[PDB]
């Protein structure tokens, strides 16, 4: 038995890489960023038909340029994404304009090391968070997707996939990505790469997508609009 | 410093509180303790461990205390910890009055006492109170009453229970002689007695050795009365008629 | 002058082997009466009073905040108050809030107990006890009451004698405040009995 | 009672052009009946794009441009952006409400180019009230300056006259025009006017005097 | 002042005092509750009450706000306290927004407090899962649950406590808009989940209903009785 | 650089015992002789005060200590942790006074002490004290004596002694003490039942003892000892 | 084995395996060169890729206008470091209107460092970092570890197989004052060239620097800005 | 300026407060509620100053609420009434005093019918009858001469008109509609408001 | 200032001027004293002008916070009642803002008025500033709540034209929202001057 600030032997943090292990028990998450948006979708990974789709809620928007998606300990992500919400105001009532990307990403991966026993505040985290994040959002630079784990780096990403499937989707992402493609192809190679490592059937209620563009603001995809792109397998 | 931590508020891996059960073992030590509800009024009933020749006895009692005009409590385990809780009711009860200027309701006193228990077994790395309370009162929303406590911060309201040694053969000795909305004063201290004598390990039962408190509701007034010997002595010698009954 | 702003009048008499303590029943802000029956005269345990004159908050708050820690006491120990004790608590009370005080002057009136001996006292609104065997007052009329007590009062009196002078004193007193009356109690502490009475007294 | 104010002068005027912003001051710092000194130009650069002016209390000048000097690096690093001239003035609010109850004896002018190159001045109340506008005045001779101004710039109660776009050699002519003017009136107002440009090129310095008496 | 890690992560990626606590919710009283169209009712079972045990203090439904009730299943003192925690909220919205608590509001609040107890140092994750219910001021129903983790969903009917896992098998197979079509109907749905687990209730169930028209409503042992009979002569008559 | 553990050093075992309470009963067991004896006329307390080497200074340092002017202390166990007790118990005695200008009674004082043992064995960091006290004093015209141990309990004696023979003590006392016996032959009693357990043969500076009446609690002077002695 | 647990423990042998742990982090990223020469400091720093269908890491930071600096290690720790040393420079700046000098950051990053390496439950700073800056002393290059002991060094290197650029180094090392800005940043890519299997080698993707010195201020160069120092490149001859 | 009246009878509890919401010169609002339900079977009436009425009232009527959820059962009057003095009593010394003179009203299972009057001190009186605000300057006078503790509810809306009937001939601030209210067994209810 | 708001049949009218005084001096005569707090909620301001201008901005920064938390927008009364609270911890320092708070909710047309002293009361029609009391005159004498759309409009842009030409601290330009139930709307910004010379017709 050992602290929460203990290092191995090779160089990291035993409760960070721990952590990381939380996250391969997490339903998978894909990000893909194109010149037209960027899309996030995520498996719901319902256990029972009595439990209602709608509530479980893993791509939630942050402002109205950008949007998140989370993958492992759903409840530990909820402190954070809220911490994300409250930064991008705070933002724009001293600033008077709209947070980038990269700073939201970067504000959040401030947090991820904030743990510790001895000589920390009344409230205080006593360990990392289980949970990894995909950001994605429109700003001067455009369309970008951001990754962050509990590590707390934070890297921008092409596409990425996070999750328990994480290992066969990011390859398979590998295999159909590349710089012109269109967001029309982005969402239908993520919906793809999904069907494919999910145990369950891929369902109008069993996903989630959501895109943000240049065009217009962050949108979540209602049953039909998803229905839309699940006629094309 | 994290090496001598024993982890008081922590789950074990079947999911229960190590060192609540390890303390309600330690109830399992100490005096029977038992309290039954009447139809005009209600009582408490304990077992005197101070049972020394040589000992003075300057307080009304060992193990009954007195925490409102209207309330009285006794105690089941470590003797100190309950000096701790006992004096904490009594103040809880006296915020009630100073703010709404009239008697606190005796639920609303054990659940208060009770947030304090569950505080200990959840935070502060602090050992739990090893101390279950019995609870006897009145008030003007529900009448007579009879109340339970855990060193977990658990509560239940009873109309017969017993908590102490032999904890478990007092109570199925209760779930056999008490009658719902049956039981009068008289009818309630004959069982106190009755399930005291099976219980005491040493059975010719002395009034030194047992402790008895009737809480009634006396012209308007609440009436808190501990009995004294001489009354102690002719309750049992009542009971002990009953073994010559048996001859027929 | 904050304590003339609700007014009121509290007194206590010594007797044979009793006591009396008396008080108005006006509750009025200033110039304007509001009720004509308030309590000032509480009573602590049985066979001991004590009656509060001053800020009608500052009455109440103390009668209430002295009952939570005398109740706490009589629990504590196993028996009920002494008369000097009471004394020394209302003191120790008052002078916690030294640098803004309760805006009262208490009167304590009592037997106690076992020894049925009687005790009269007062004390300021930061708690410096004053022990008399004779009369002790306190109000916006200080000096009204003085004046009856000093001319009526006499050593040993009965239940009955002790009665007609504290309510005599306290009736002839207030008549000459304005912001004192609308109805004199009394009560009369016997070892064996407490008399409780509500005077004709005018209502102007 | 000691008082933590003193009233040291100074008069701070910006002009927006459609491809330029003019940020103008008087140079002399001043005490009671004394002048301190008669070299203190009150026009400061933050940015390339953006140029601030401070005026009243000298002692809160000085601490609030060392204020923003600071808060602008930290948006640089934070960001890995130059902060734009609405965001400063957005930012200048917050700093100034910071200290309602205690506040700032100072009037900020702020004036640089927007997003799309236009020019931009930014006016500011003591306690952090603030707006855009075409032009504006902010100091002890800003009732001087402003009427000349509404007229001039505004058309304001004028009849028939065009409405021509300000050219920069009107509007530097127009800053040296009501400084000159201001000085034979205000008694603060003197000495040197140093006037700041702000354009696509940068910022420029210029400086013409005046009365020092 | 105590700043001990009691929650951490193992090896393999779990939260053993989380798991924990959700252990101690399994051997907690069964507690059911289905959502209707007109009216949402919960119940318990797994009572096994003393009889010789005032039932009145025992009750395992709490209400919550005006229009917001749950049920528990787990160690009953920790209920206690969030039950408490929850309460005052409710009326700290009211302080603050004016505005009533929604049901998906309260059931966050719940969940973000047991979420808040499993990642901060000295303290021990709450051993409970919450079932929250009410309704909108919209005219929809509303049934959430929580668990010791912090995670909530909106549920149609759900089931926790001791065999949990049965009774979550009984509903999804009974759970059709022929179950739920009138009061009555949805509620001899709660009963009749009830008695799989339960030997023969009445006596044994505790149960309460909740309209948007009026307060909640715990039906004492008389009107349970009605339902016992009510379901029997439908389970007799394959005659 | 110090801050100090929160968590309780005193913890329930799988059997249900509070055990460093019990080994705390164990210093105790193995401390130095006292007796106690309430008179019902006075209050006398005794203990063993074998000084080992000669070169020590008997009367430096006192264990019959005075708490206040009715209020007296003895402990068997150890002698640090006595003292921590003493100051406690005198600053408890004053906190009363100032309030109440009213001699504390020993039974409010023994519970208020009571709750710092309790404190011990409860509170972060920290063991409880190897000690038991016995508090004697004379108040509302009545003699008491109190016994306070390490679990922060507390009993009400008309006689017990503590220490080593403490059973053979008690023995001696139920034997010897009748509820009847005055002040001058309470002492005597006291002295034949630490007698009982000496092993050393006694003189005046061998034995410490203090009595408490009506007078008020003082410490008995080598000369009196003395012509106690003379059995 | 049961002392490599805190920081507090000293082990029999009268080392600390903490804080030797920590100093593993450093040697798990990718290496970073630091040089100087008389008027100009440069850091070369080689970026991961975690899979090359994501961005290579970001590994050099702005501190001040005169101060710069590459990180090795865990970056959550990078970035707390970084937002020191931007503090105390903005402080300097603040209340002396002149730039905190090189020695006196690296003095309060020691201090800030030793702090936790003797507190219980605590653990050490996971992060190496190179610092770039010039002062009134000319050019720096500082090496800063995990342990609060740092470094005034002509030229350093850490990271993953760091060790081949620290052997390039220190026998080009006679060169480095005389040499000029264009020549000393192709000896710094030609040391970060070495820390790289012989398959490829630095690219537009992989390479960043950081510039200071009497001339300019830090700036960094990262993709098409790198590519003119790349130009004028020589071949491996391993 | 804010005015309230109570009346007490056998069983039940007669209140009535103006509707009148002003600043400075001009009446902003005409229908204004300055009763707060605390209870199905008690009412707090609050009137003084322009925060701390609406901050204090809202405060102790959350708690009762409160009380409500937390134990199953209701407050007493008795027991509201003292709760909502030690609230304002205990902030009387503190940094933010509440400048509020109040009137509570309530009926009781065992006790009946209750009326307490309020000081913005703090200072808790029972009275069969009680007014607030200018008016009560007026009015109480009225209430001395036409009041029986045997008056029923139908007389006591007759000398509650003769009240407010005195605040238009005399009274110098305009205030034509006031809220009226009675509690009693059965709980609150709204009567026809008073209009001139 | 001169502000004010009021509900009629088709939805609720929100008037202000633009004029900005520092004592005797005016400061500005195009501010905008009304604040887009959502596509449907608005805020009005008067009195200092700092003050007005932050806690409102913090107030428009709090409801997206609510929106983004509850996937709902906030009431009128819920948004009210959060500068109410705010403002109220800053009681007795001397802070001067009051501001009506006007929108459209589940409950239908919303009107409330907050001020530093603590208020809030909700309302049909309101007038706040310096030269309320003008308004109030025209407003009360030429409404009912049977006023056509244009006929709504021109009450409130004569209202605080009369409030003009008698109050000293009312000037600039007259401008004019319309609350509807999709949202709100930028009816009109007319200089006084120009008015000036339609209303002598
Ligand atoms: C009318 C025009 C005048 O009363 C309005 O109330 C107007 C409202 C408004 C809102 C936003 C933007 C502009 C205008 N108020 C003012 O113009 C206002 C008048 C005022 C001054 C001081 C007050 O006490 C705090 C209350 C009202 N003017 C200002 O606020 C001016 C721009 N600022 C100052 O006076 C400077 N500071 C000095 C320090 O104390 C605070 C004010």
């Amino acid at each position: 038995d050992r602290g929460v600030n203990t290092f191995s032997p090779e160089g990291r943090l035993f409760q960070v890489e721990y952590a990381i292990e939380a996250i391969k028990l997490g339903s998978t998450a894909i990000g893909i960023q194109t010149s037209e948006g960027v899309c996030l979708a995520v498996e719901k990974r319902i256990t029972s038909p009595l439990m209602e789709p709608s509530s479980i809620e893993k791509i939630v928007e942050i402002d109205a340029h950008i949007g998140c998606a989370m993958s492992g300990l759903i409840a530990d992500a909820k402190t954070l994404i809220d911490k994300a919400r409250v930064e991008t105001q705070n933002h724009w009532f001293t600033y008077n304009e709209t947070m980038t990307v990269e700073s939201v990403t970067q504000a959040v991966s401030n947090l991820a090391l904030q743990f510790g026993e001895e000589d920390a505040d009344p409230g205080a985290m006593s360990r990392p968070f289980g949970v990894a994040l995909l950001f994605g959002g429109v700003d001067e630079k455009g369309p970008q997707l951001f990754h962050m784990d509990p590590s707390g780096t934070f890297v921008q990403c092409d596409a990425r996939a996070i999750g328990s499937a994480s290992e066969g989707a990011q390859s398979s992402l590998q295999e159909v990505y590349h710089k012109s493609m269109t967001l029309k192809e982005a969402i239908k190679s993520s919906l793809i790469i999904l069907k494919q490592v999910m145990e369950e059937k891929l369902n109008a209620t069993n996903i989630e997508l959501a895109t943000v563009q240049p065009g217009q603001n962050f949108h979540m995809f209602t049953k039909e609009e998803l229905e839309e792109v699940i006629k094309d397998i | 410093s994290r090496r001598y931590d024993s982890r008081t508020t922590i789950f074990s891996p079947e999911g229960r509180l190590y060192q609540v059960e390890y303390a309600m073992e330690a109830i399992g030590h100490a005096g029977t303790c038992l309290g039954i509800l009447a139809n005009d009024g209600v009582l408490l009933a304990a077992e005197r461990r101070n049972i020394h020749k040589l000992l003075d006895e300057v307080f009304f009692s060992e193990k009954i205390y007195k925490l409102n005009e209207d309330m009285a409590c006794s105690v089941a385990g470590i003797t100190s910890d309950a000096n701790v809780l006992t004096n904490e009711l009594r103040l809880i009860a006296q915020r009630y009055l100073l703010q709404y200027q009239e008697p606190i309701p005796c639920e609303q006193l054990v659940t208060a006492l009770c947030d304090i228990k569950q505080a200990y077994t959840q935070f502060g790395g602090k050992r739990p109170f090893g101390v279950s309370l019995l609870y006897i009162g009145w008030d003007k929303h529900y009448g007579f009453q009879l109340y339970q406590s855990d060193p977990s911060g658990n509560y239940g309201g009873w109309k017969a229970t017993c908590i102490g040694n032999n904890s478990a053969a007092a109570v199925s000795m209760l779930k056999q002689d008490y009658k719902e909305g049956e039981m009068t004063l008289k009818s309630a201290l004959a069982l106190a007695v009755k399930v005291l004598n099976k219980t005491m390990d040493v059975s010719k039962l002395s009034a030194e050795k047992v402790e008895i408190a009737t809480l009634t509701r006396e012209s308007g007034k609440t009436v808190i009365r501990v009995l004294k010997q001489k009354e102690v002595e002719q309750l049992i010698k009542k009971h002990e008629e009953e073994e010559a009954k048996a001859e027929r | 002058s904050i304590m003339s702003y609700n007014g009121g009048a509290v007194m206590a008499m010594k007797g044979k082997n009793c006591v009396a303590i008396a008080a108005d029943r006006r509750f009025g802000i200033q110039a304007q009466m509001v009720t004509t029956d308030f309590q000032k005269i509480f009573p602590m345990g049985d066979r001991l009073y004590i009656g509060l004159a001053g800020l009608a908050t500052d009455v109440q708050t103390v009668a209430q905040r002295l009952k939570f820690r005398l109740n706490l006491y009589e629990l504590k120990e196993g028996r009920q108050i002494k008369p000097y004790t009471l004394m020394s608590m209302v003191a120790n009370l008052l002078y916690e809030k030294r640098f803004g005080p309760y805006y009262t002057e208490p009167v304590i009136a009592g037997l106690d107990p076992k020894t049925f001996k009687p005790f009269i006292c007062s004390l300021d609104l930061i708690g410096c006890p004053m022990v008399t065997d004779d009369f002790v007052v306190s109000g916006t009329c200080s000096e009204q009451m003085y004046g009856m007590c000093e001319s009526l009062w006499e050593p040993n009196m009965d239940p009955e004698h002790l009665f007609e002078t504290i309510s005599q004193a306290m009736l002839n007193a207030v008549d000459r405040d304005a912001v004192s009356g609308m109805g004199v109690i009394v009560h009369v502490i016997e070892k064996d009995k407490i008399t409780t009475r509500t005077l004709k007294a005018r209502m102007d | 009672r000691f008082s933590p104010y003193a009233f040291n002068g100074g008069t701070v005027l910006a002009i927006a052009g459609e491809d330029f912003s003019i940020v103008a001051s008087d140079t002399r710092l001043s005490e009671g009946f004394s002048i301190h000194t008669r070299d203190s130009p009150k026009c400061y650069k933050l940015t390339d794009k953006t140029v601030i002016g401070c005026s009243g209390f000298h002692g809160d000048c000085l601490t609030l441009t060392k204020i923003i000097e600071a808060r602008l690096k930290m948006y640089k690093h934070s960001n890995n952006k130059a902060m734009t001239t609405g965001a400063i003035a957005a930012m200048l609010s917050t700093i100034l409400y910071s200290r309602r109850f205690f506040p700032y004896y100072v009037y900020n002018i702020i004036g640089g180019l927007d997003e799309e190159g236009k020019g931009a001045v930014y006016s500011f109340d003591p306690v952090g009230s603030y707006q855009r506008d075409s032009f504006k005045a902010g100091g002890s001779a800003s009732a001087m300056l402003q009427p000349l101004l509404d007229n001039q710039v505004g058309f304001k109660n004028m009849q028939n006259v065009e409405h021509v776009p300000l050219t920069l050699d009107r509007a530097m002519r127009l800053v040296k025009d009501v400084f000159i003017s201001a000085a034979e009136r205000d008694v603060y107002t003197g000495d040197a006017l140093r006037i700041c440009i702000v354009t696509k090129e940068g910022i420029r310095e210029e400086t013409v005097p005046l009365r020092k008496d | 002042s105590y700043d001990r890690a009691i929650t951490v992560f193992s090896p393999d990626g779990h939260l053993f005092q989380v798991e924990y606590a959700q252990e101690a919710v399994k051997k907690g009283s069964t507690a059911v509750g289905v959502r209707g169209k007109d009216i949402v009712v919960l119940g318990v079972a797994k009572k096994s009450v003393a009889k010789l045990q005032d039932e009145r203090t025992v009750r395992k439904i709490c209400a919550l706000d005006d229009n917001v009730c749950m049920a528990f299943a787990g160690l009953t003192a920790d209920a206690r306290i969030v039950i408490n925690r929850a309460r005052v909220e409710c009326q700290s919205h009211r302080l603050t927004v004016e505005d009533p608590v929604t049901v998906e509001y309260i059931t966050r609040y719940i969940a973000s407090l047991k979420q808040r107890y499993t990642q901060s140092n000295g303290r021990r994750p709450f051993g409970i899962s919450a079932l929250i219910v009410g309704f909108d001021f919209d005219g929809t129903p509303r049934l959430y649950q929580t668990d010791p983790s912090g995670t909530y969903h909106a549920w149609k009917a759900n089931a926790i406590g001791r065999g949990a896992k049965s009774v979550r098998e009984f509903l999804e197979k009974n759970y059709t808009d022929d179950a739920i079509e009138t009061d009555d109907l949805t509620i001899k749905l709660v009963i009749k989940a009830l008695l799989e687990v339960v030997q023969s209730g009445g006596k044994n169930i505790e149960l309460a209903v909740m309209r948007r028209d009026q307060p909640l409503k715990i039906l004492n042992p008389e009107e349970i009785e009605k339902y016992v009979a009510e379901i029997e002569k439908e389970k007799e008559e394959n005659e | 650089a110090k801050r100090g553990y929160s968590f309780s050093l005193t913890t329930f075992s799988p059997s249900g015992k509070l055990v460093q309470i019990e080994y705390a009963l164990a210093a105790v067991a193995g401390g130095a002789p006292s007796v106690g004896i309430k008179a019902a006329n006075g209050v006398v307390l005794a203990t063993e005060k074998k000084q080992k080497s000669i070169l020590y200074d008997e009367r430096s340092v006192h264990k019959v200590e005075p708490i206040t002017k009715h209020i007296g202390l003895v402990y068997s166990g150890m002698g640090p942790d006595y003292r921590v007790l003493v100051h406690r118990a005198r600053k408890l005695a004053q906190q009363y006074y100032l309030v109440y200008q009213e001699p504390i009674p020993t039974a409010q004082l023994v519970q208020r002490v009571a709750s710092v043992m309790q404190e011990y064995t409860q509170s972060g960091g920290v063991r409880p004290f190897g000690v038991s006290l016995l508090i004697c004093g004379w108040n509302e015209g009545r003699p008491y004596l109190f016994q306070s141990d390490p679990s922060g309990a507390y009993f009400a004696w008309k006689a017990t002694a503590m220490g080593k023979n403490y059973v053979n003590g008690k023995t001696f006392l139920e034997k010897r003490y009748n509820e009847d016996l005055e002040l001058e032959d309470a002492i005597h009693t006291a002295i034949l039942t630490l007698k009982e357990s000496f092993e050393g043969q006694m003189t005046e500076d061998n034995i410490e003892v203090g009595i408490c009446n009506e007078a008020g609690f003082r410490r008995l002077t080598p000369t009196e000892v003395r012509d106690y002695l003379a059995a | 084995n049961q002392y490599d647990n805190d920081v507090t423990v000293w082990s029999p042998q009268g080392r600390i395996h903490q804080i030797e742990y920590a100093m593993e982090a450093v040697k798990q990223g990718s290496a970073t060169v630091g040089l100087k020469s008389k008027t100009h400091a440069v850091l070369v720093a080689l970026k991961r890729a975690q899979s090359e269908l994501a961005a290579h890491q970001k590994k050099i930071l702005h501190v001040d206008n005169h101060i710069g600096i590459s990180i090795a290690g865990l970056t959550a720790d990078a970035r707390l470091l970084c937002n020191f040393m931007r503090q105390e420079c903005l402080d300097s700046r603040f209340v002396f209107d002149r730039p905190l000098p090189v020695s006196r950051l690296v003095s309060l990053i020691g201090s800030k460092t030793q702090i936790p390496t003797q507190r219980y439950g605590r653990r050490p700073y996971g992060v190496g970092l190179l610092i770039a800056g010039y002062d009134d002393m000319g050019p720096h290059i500082f090496q800063t570890c995990p342990s609060a002991n740092y470094f005034d060094c002509r030229a350093m290197s850490i990271g993953a197989r760091s060790q081949s650029a620290r052997t390039y180094l220190e026998r080009h090392m006679s060169e480095f004052m005389e040499c000029n800005l264009d020549e000393l940043v192709k000896h710094g890519l030609r040391a970060l060239r070495e820390t790289l299997p012989a398959e490829q080698d630095l690219t537009t993707k992989n390479v960043s620097i950081g510039i200071v010195g009497k001339d300019l201020e830090f700036t960094i160069y990262d993709d098409d800005d790198v590519s003119p120092f790349l130009d004028g490149l020589e071949e491996r001859p391993q | 300026m804010e005015y309230l009246i109570g009346i007490q009878g056998p069983d039940y509890v007669l209140v009535a407060s103006d509707r009148v919401a002003a600043s400075n010169i001009v009446q902003m609002k005409d229908d204004h509620d300055k009763m707060f339900k605390m209870s199905e079977k008690i009412l707090l009436l609050c009137v003084g100053e322009a925060g701390d009425t609406v901050q204090f009232a809202e405060y102790i009527q959350k708690n009762v609420q409160l009380y409500k959820m937390r134990n199953g059962y209701e407050l007493s009057p008795t027991a509201a009434a003292n709760f909502t003095r030690r609230n304002l009593a205990d902030c009387l010394r503190s940094r933010t005093p509440y400048h509020v003179n109040l009137l509570l009203a309530g009926y009781d299972e065992h006790e009946g019918p209750a009326l307490y009057y309020m000081d913005y001190l703090a200072a808790l009186a029972k009275a069969p009858f009680a007014a607030h605000g200018y008016g009560a300057f007026l009015t109480l006078s009225i209430l001395d001469r036409y009041y029986t503790p045997t008056i029923s509810r139908e007389r006591a809306v007759e000398l509650l008109r003769k009240c407010l009937e005195e605040l238009q001939k005399r009274f110098i601030l305009n205030l034509p509609t006031f809220s009226v209210r009675v509690i009693d067994k059965d709980g609150i209810h709204n009567l026809e408001n008073i209009a001139f | 200032t001169t502000t004010l708001a009021f509900k009629f049949l088709h939805g609720v009218i929100v008037a202000a001027d633009s004029r900005a005084t520092a004592g005797a001096y005016i400061a500005s005569q195009t501010v905008k004293k009304v604040i887009e707090i959502n596509p449907y909620l608005l805020g009005t301001m008067a009195g200092g002008a700092a003050d007005c201008s932050f806690w409102e901005r913090l107030l428009a920064r709090q409801c997206r916070i609510y929106e983004l938390r509850n996937k709902e927008r906030i009431s009128v009364a819920a948004a009210s009642k959060l500068l109410a609270n705010m403002v109220y911890q800053y009681k007795g320092m001397g802070l001067s803002m009051g501001t009506m708070i006007c929108g459209w909710d589940k409950r239908g047309p919303g009107l409330y008025y907050v001020d530093s002293e603590g208020n809030r009361i909700s309302g049909t029609a309101f007038s706040v500033g310096s030269g309320s009391v003008y308004a109030y005159g025209v407003m009360d004498r030429g409404y009912s709540y049977d006023l056509k759309v244009e006929e709504a409009y021109d009450l409130a842009r004569r209202a605080i034209y009369q409030a003009t030409y008698r109050d000293a601290y009312s000037g600039g330009a007259v401008n004019l929202y319309h609350v509807r139930e999709d949202g709100w709307i930028r009816v009109s910004s007319d200089n006084v001057a120009d008015l000036h010379d339609k209303y002598s017709s």
